[PDB]
């Protein structure tokens, strides 16, 4: 009944969803061909998967994701690989020619001649839905399909569906490391659109996940596979309260009305704990107090910023496993009485806890250990202004010599959009300063 | 699906393209006959990027071999892997331009161009995507230079929205290899820097150097040089053909490596390169590949890059690897040699990882770089052009066969304008 | 012989030119948009990349391993109100 | 296949008399072979008279 | 078949080209029918 | 049950009809003796269209051989598939008169016209429906032009309802090949215009160009030219002879193609024509067949269609293909060359798919098109005619066989009127 | 017992009937030789085959088909095909020569020699029926036998029988894809005569159904065979209420008293759209609501005119198969709440539902996946005036130069017919405009 539409835009979004649907199928028991090994005899009502999958007739569950991309490649091995049958053949919408790291090309060209088909697929999915409440736009801020077309689809979904919780999961460029050279341009241009259309946009870079894999996980060779599996674990811990019962169940409405103080500060940070490996998991007493401490550690943040320089407004604990609310109260009391973890003055009550009974599900061939306790700590801090200042400095370095502007200009997007996006993020930074003081 | 139409002009173009169609058809599994003696359907999924397959298992390519004299076409057809080419797209002239840009551009090279565009239009409308146009011509000759640039001008005029990549051999700093080479190269680059979205600038001292004292080889023949050119020629378009991790198409490389429109001359690099005796002493890993890339010797354009700064760098890795390896090695290169990088461009390195390496390599590495050190080539060519033009060197052919002195004047104007743009974007600071 | 990916194919028959040309087949299949572009559906990798002990694609690593856990069926949101208070057929009202 | 492979390796133009004759001799030989094995392949029995 | 179309054979008497051999007799043959004669 | 009576008059008409009865005999399974030595049953459903049954299983063609002389009658009788004709349908004279339209039309050509008309009359009453008459002749001869158009006029007078077409080998723009050709062509078209309603203009250097730049064929010869003509003979009536998805007979492709009565000069063609070398390198698909159709390098008339606009076009396909692909290809070529089409009628192309291909071909095609580019041939013939007539050259051999200058002036006025209305209907805008 | 007699005139009509009788024999369990096997009968004296097949008593059934073409071909394919012993040799009538895309030859010269014979066969096959539902004419407006001789047959049938239902199925010319050049002339000449004689004209064009086969049935190189099977499925679903029972049944007067508001407005459009292939039907739950609102989009109407540019007037929705009569009304209520479509003001109630119990029958050899639900919606809509405007523009644009006129003139028809057909179509367009406003 509690539907939720997942929309994977760009190569990063498609690969994140490729990990995510593997995790969802392993969690809910649906085999890669779409056929549950059991049927309606056992399992009782068997309505846990209805957030993502939809059983069709004989018993084949088809998910509620749209894999849309302008280049053919990655969605073709999605269509060809292990999950070829599980996805609907017209859900996996391909493009004709890649946007190729260009917001202008993703928003003023061939993105138009894919958007009607993807919108009609979205309407078909939502009319199949019977109580749809939220969207799961997974994409990247690197540029191209994941920025321009994702912004276009966000604008059209906002003007079509009206009020709807549109959760966004964005891949942010790290401070020292990024791939393309037009990532600053693409981030400023996509933030100008997603500032007023998204609702609780979660932000993740690659460097922090690499550091967590090297420190906690003992992975000397981390890669995009481990990155996307960790992000899949994050989103599974976010949406687990919809599908499994617990002491306190948290859905998207009370998620976003607790994590959004003002209708511009909607960029929280996601930290998972523990992200331990099995060897270090053997030598430990993994429990509520120390996983809250690991959540509030500055070394386990999944955005490359220092939360100790932050001014924490409101955070939600998402407990997953056999977690005792008394232990929750004790851990939150210790975190609140710690003094380096600084809260803002106008929100003393900034600890929204929600406990789910279902323990986390490990992926075979994975890296995370089996744990009886997990927290998806989601915090609306003020340390993201460091990221905004960094990317604004990168945009200024790009924009001083007007390098890489002629591609956008000859495509058709003008100088006014660059100026509007820069002044929009300047106003956003002054909004963080005004709310932080 | 992003087809790119391939084109060879001149003897240099014909031989380089012949070895390229040896290498990429060996990569995709095509036998000498033309059928599919491959190994996997991964090679067959995007095999129509380079090949207009017929009914059954025939896999002929979208290559147009063109010249003013039959010659090298008979040489290619007699040579190995020559029967794969279609007899229809062997359009040629009869006289032979040789090393005359006027004979390639205005005289009987300019009457062949109608049939050449007829074949180009046939192969272009026998497609559905038409990503772009590969040309492997010779920069500094006749039919390679003049007819090549005329063909580029016509193709950019009639399809003005496509990726245009020309590879080109650069006039030599040492030796000459051609006496009228500065005139030919200046006239070629004058028409080259308006239409080509990217020129790759391969050079015939670096090809001998990195096989004489990097690959040993004693007497290094010529097929090894052509194979070494075709290695990076195949490695550039790996994202268009083979799947894998984080990709970079031709338009992605163009938008990542061209900050301003007249800055699109790059330098290539292939960097698995171990000597035959010391192949087993090296540990082939991404740090070794990155060390071999960011090294003054390995660049196939001359232009010792300690004499300048890289504007942009793109690196295409090919193999089963980690992303943290490649990304951390590029971080290390940037933060270490930030003095030899452009300071007003943070993150001046594009990375692209495919997981299909070529034949005989577990791992592979392809370098391409827009540098503020490639102006030494153009500066030397402009200096040689001014030295000959002051004393009025070989010019009566051009003037009595259909040029003017004024055309040479705007050729030198674009010459010194381009080197001024390279110097001005080199010496500028961040603020 | 061993090559980068193993795939011990049995020489994949022959493609002789006489049989390819002059054995005319009036057997076009309508599943394509053009007769030449034949290798856009008949692609066979989905079982050999699973017969890999370690696969040749980074993207083909999501679900290569067999499942390990029992999915922990005990906590599931079983619907009892709006799927149990509604029974499909039959006004009570006996009819015998 | 042998005469087809030899015929495919000819020059791009046949302008001399031996080139023009060597094209036509191979063409006639290969089409006579085509007629021969077309008559053979169209049939299944093939009896031999005298 | 003597008049194939796909590998284009239009088989005529061995005249001209390579197969001219001062043979394949070019003397005209007897018609047999005399004429059209109402007179 | 439709029915065609074949009428071959003149030397060129006799040779073309000999090759036509060669190419459809093995299509319908007829041996030189007369029996049916074939496999498919589909060849004995409409075999009555071209051959009527005879004593003891023998099928004989419904053809009339027409001449003023022996010669190529001896050649046709001696050649293969020559002892298949009935020896009574052999109307021939003994003068040897030739290259004189007067001697063929107002002289002895009017002596044998009663005999050949009675032969054709017996041929016609040997039928039950008699769809029409199909005549082969050359414009620019004596026997095939004069006596031919005399028979055309007599047949039009005696059966003024049935479809009757001529295949009209036209004179040659390059060189002359016969001195009195403009006189013969002028006087022949002056009778063809009012009588015939389907004239397939076939030109000689167009066929030379096809046979040399399309099929290589260093020794082309009249055998290859006559097989090119015979292909488009069979391609028009393949829909009558064999079933198809969308049938179209001669009357349909007359009414669909003639907007006004003096607008019936077509430009035939054939596809797929490929060389022996470029046969394994070519894919036999519908887009290739369509582009080889609408390319100007397939026309059998030496006039170039780019200087005019097609009035109406027919594409009679043979073989098993896709209807959507075929008519989508015609839509694509129409919307591409919309400038090379008249805009005062919409959808000026015609499809006719037959379900039986010829021997050895997967698919085949026949392009026949009424276009306004045929006026260049008539302008050339009129200019040559007035150049000879302004000084009365070669006119006494016409006036000594019972003519006058009034007929020549009438023919010239008819040529100028036909050329003027071609000009009018090529520059006539929509509104 | 509720017999309806089918007259298939023209090549298109003969090919369509060649598919139609295949589908009918497969539905009723009739082998191609003409006999029902003893293990494929409903038993107990079933009567759900007499609406299309009579019974000359030997165990053999013969159809009520009046296959007519002026050319010797295609009907000879019918006579020599696998459906040879099914038809009587006198039911398959052929003429001397085809009318050859000429309305004048089809209506005045060639058809007069055979009109008496086809009228005699229609009289015999009508007298053999105890009760006649009506006539099912199948032809093409392209020209020739299917246009002029069809008009002659309709004039003669209106003279002879009168007041009986005469459904015609006309293969209309598409706007951009077409075969002949005199198709506008033939359509303009036919629609002057079929306006005063027919009472329901189901018109279909080739381009729209090419798009249907490419998009929904994923056959992007389809053919006339596949088009004929889909049209056969449409006519089977419309005649499935004179046979196998269920809920509300709609018969030959039932879907005509509620489809025409005014007499000369008898030009509706058909849409059968559970057209899902075999590989795409397994990954979808084919439900009544989603097929119901799928049969309302411009991408699924099989006439090249969008229904947005025009107000709806009447809709007769014919379900087929296992359909409950609740979710039909629920889906129609959702469509009534939808603002995308627009109904006319004088028709508040504008939906008529027919429902059967027989599931659709699959032909072995077509894609046409096995579905338990089907909709055969027929809407009378004002958007059909776009095709009239297009062909009238083509007609005037050709008639400006008076091209191709002499062929009609020298056959028995005069230009006054052209002028009066122009005036009649102008009046028809004006009447559609007045009814729509
Ligand atoms: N976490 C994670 N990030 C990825 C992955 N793949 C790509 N990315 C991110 O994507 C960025 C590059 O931009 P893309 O997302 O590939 O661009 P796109 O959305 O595909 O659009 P185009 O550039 O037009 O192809 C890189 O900086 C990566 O950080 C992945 O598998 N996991
Ligand atoms: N859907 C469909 N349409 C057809 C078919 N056959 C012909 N048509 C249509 O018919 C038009 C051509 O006119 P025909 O029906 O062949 O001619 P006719 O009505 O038989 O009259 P004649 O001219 O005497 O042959 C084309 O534009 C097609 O749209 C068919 O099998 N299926
Ligand atoms: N790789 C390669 N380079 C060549 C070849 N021939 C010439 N070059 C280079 O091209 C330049 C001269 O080209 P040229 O032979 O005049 O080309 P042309 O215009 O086709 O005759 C010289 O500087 C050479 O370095 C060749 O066969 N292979
Ligand atoms: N295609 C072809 N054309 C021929 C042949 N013989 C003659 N012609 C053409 O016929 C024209 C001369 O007409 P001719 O045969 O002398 O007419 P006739 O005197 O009435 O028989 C020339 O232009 C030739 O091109 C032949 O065997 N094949
Ligand atoms: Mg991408
Ligand atoms: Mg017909």
């Amino acid at each position: 009944m509690r539907e939720c539409i997942s929309i994977h835009v760009g190569q990063a979004g498609v690969q994140i969803g490729n990990a995510c649907w593997e995790l969802y199928c392993l969690e809910h028991g649906i085999q890669p061909d779409g056929q549950m090994p059991s049927d309606k005899t056992i399992g009782g009502g068997d309505d846990s998967f209805n957030t993502f999958f939809s059983e069709t007739g004989a018993g084949k569950h088809v998910p509620r994701a749209v894999f849309v991309d302008l280049e053919p490649t990655v969605v073709d091995e999605v269509r060809t690989g292990t999950y070829r049958q599980l996805f609907h053949p017209e859900q996996l919408i391909t493009g004709k020619e890649d946007a190729a790291n260009n917001y202008a090309r993703g928003h003023y060209t061939i993105g138009k001649e894919i958007v009607d088909l993807v919108l009609d697929r979205i309407r078909k999915l939502a009319d199949q839905c019977t109580g749809l409440q939220g969207f799961l736009i997974f994409h990247s801020f690197g540029g191209g399909t994941g920025s321009g077309f994702a912004s276009l689809l966000m604008e059209r979904l906002s003007v079509d569906y009206g009020k709807k919780s549109k959760l966004e999961f964005a891949i942010y460029p790290a401070p020292q490391i990024s791939t393309a050279v037009v990532e600053p341009y693409n981030t400023i241009l996509t933030t100008h659109t997603t500032l007023e259309h998204s609702d609780c946009a979660f932000m993740v870079d690659n460097e922090a996940i690499y550091d967590i894999c090297r420190r906690n996980l003992d992975i000397e060779r981390p890669t995009y596979t481990n990155l996307n599996r960790l992000i899949a674990q994050i989103v599974s811990s976010i949406t687990a309260s919809l599908r499994f019962d617990g002491a306190l169940n948290v859905d998207l409405t009370e998620f976003q009305t607790n994590l959004v103080p003002y209708p511009r500060i909607h960029f929280p940070l996601a930290t998972y704990a523990p992200v331990i490996s099995a060897e270090k998991a053997y030598h430990e007493q993994l429990s509520v107090a120390e996983i809250t401490n690991a959540c509030f550690e500055p070394a386990n943040q999944m955005v490359k910023c220092d939360p100790r320089h932050g001014k924490y407004m409101a955070c939600c604990m998402l407990y997953r496993g056999d977690v005792v609310p008394k232990d929750v109260n004790a851990a939150i009391a210790t975190i609140k009485t710690k003094r380096t973890i600084q809260f803002v003055d106008w929100c003393p009550t900034g600890f929204k806890v929600g406990i789910n009974y279902q323990p986390p599900t490990v992926v075979p061939g994975g890296d995370l250990a089996k744990v009886q306790r997990a927290v998806c700590m989601l915090s609306n801090t003020t340390a993201i202004a460091e990221a905004w200042a960094r990317l604004d400095h990168k945009f200024d370095l790009m924009y001083a010599k007007r390098a890489f502007v002629h591609w956008y200009v000859g495509e058709g997007m003008e100088e006014g959009e660059f100026s509007e996006a820069r002044e929009d993020l300047a106003a956003l930074e002054k909004d963080y300063e005004e709310v932080g003081v | 699906m992003r087809e790119i139409v391939h084109m060879q002009a001149g003897q240099c173009g014909n031989q380089i393209g012949a070895k390229f169609w040896e290498v990429i058809s060996d990569e995709h599994g095509i036998d000498p006959t033309g059928t599919y003696h491959g190994d996997s359907d991964l090679q067959l999924e995007r095999i129509n990027v380079y090949y207009n397959e017929a009914t059954g298992g025939k896999y002929v390519p979208r290559a147009v071999l063109v010249d003013l004299e039959p010659g090298t076409m008979d040489s290619v057809r007699s040579g190995p892997f020559g029967q794969i080419f279609r007899p229809d797209n062997f359009v040629f002239g009869q006289s032979g331009a040789g090393n005359n840009w006027a004979k390639g551009h205005y005289t009987e090279g300019a009457e062949l161009v109608d049939s050449v565009l007829d074949v180009v239009r046939k192969e272009a409308e026998s497609c559905d995507c038409l990503q772009g146009f590969q040309l492997t011509h010779s920069l500094g000759g006749g039919t390679g230079s003049g007819m090549g640039t005329l063909l580029i001008s016509k193709i950019r005029e009639e399809y003005p929205d496509r990726i245009m990549n020309t590879f080109s051999v650069v006039p030599s700093p040492k030796v000459s290899d051609t006496v009228v080479e500065p005139y030919n190269a200046t006239l070629s680059v004058h028409q080259l820097v308006e239409n080509t979205d990217e020129t790759y600038c391969i050079d015939n001292e670096a090809l001998y150097d990195i096989c004489f004292r990097t690959l040993k080889l004693t007497t290094p023949t010529y097929g090894d040089l052509n194979h070494l050119v075709s290695a990076t020629m195949s490695g550039v378009t790996t994202c268009l053909r083979f799947p894998g991790q984080l990709n970079a198409d031709l338009r992605k490389l163009a938008v990542n490596m061209v900050p301003f429109p007249r800055l699109h001359f790059f330098m290539p690099g292939f960097a698995p390169l171990t000597s035959r005796g010391s192949q087993q002493y090296r540990a082939l890993t991404v740090p070794e590949l990155t060390q071999q890339m960011f090294d003054a010797k390995n660049m196939m354009a001359a232009c010792d890059p300690r004499h300048g700064r890289y504007l942009t760098v793109a690196a295409i890795f090919r193999g089963r690897m980690s992303m943290k390896e490649v990304d951390e090695q590029m971080l290390n290169v940037q933060n270490k040699n930030s003095s030899y990088f452009v300071e007003w461009i943070p993150n001046n390195v594009k990375t692209a990882v495919c997981d299909i390496p070529p034949r005989g390599l577990k791992m592979s590495a392809t370098f391409i770089g827009n540098s503020t050190a490639i102006q030494e080539l153009f500066k030397r060519i402009s200096e040689q052009f001014t030295a000959m033009f002051r004393r009025k060197a070989f010019l009566h052919w051009y003037t009595g066969e259909g040029m003017d002195e004024m055309e040479f004047t705007e050729a030198e104007s674009n010459m010194n304008d381009l080197v001024s743009e390279y110097q001005q974007y080199q010496d500028a600071t961040a603020e | 012989k061993m090559k980068e990916i193993t795939y011990f194919n049995n020489n994949k028959k022959s493609n002789s030119t006489y049989d390819r040309l002059f054995h005319v087949k009036h057997g076009y299949q309508n599943k394509l948009h053009r007769d030449d572009r034949e290798h856009t559906r008949g692609l066979k990798v989905y079982e050999e990349e699973s017969s890999k002990a370690v696969p040749a694609l980074s993207s083909s690593a999501y679900g290569h391993r067999p499942p390990l856990e029992k999915t922990t069926r005990k906590h599931a949101r079983i619907e009892h109100v709006m799927k149990g208070f509604y029974r499909h057929r039959g006004t009570n009202l006996p009819e015998y | 296949e042998e005469i087809h492979h030899q015929y495919q390796g000819l020059s791009v133009v046949t302008d001399t008399a031996p080139k023009k004759a060597r094209k036509e001799r191979m063409e006639a030989e290969m089409k006579q072979l085509e007629r021969d094995i077309e008559l053979l392949e169209k049939h299944k029995v093939i009896y031999i008279s005298n | 078949a003597l008049n194939s179309l796909a590998p284009f054979a239009t088989t005529y008497k061995p005249t001209c080209g390579y197969f001219f051999s001062r043979s394949t007799n070019n003397k005209k043959k007897q018609m047999g029918i005399p004429a059209t004669d109402l007179v």
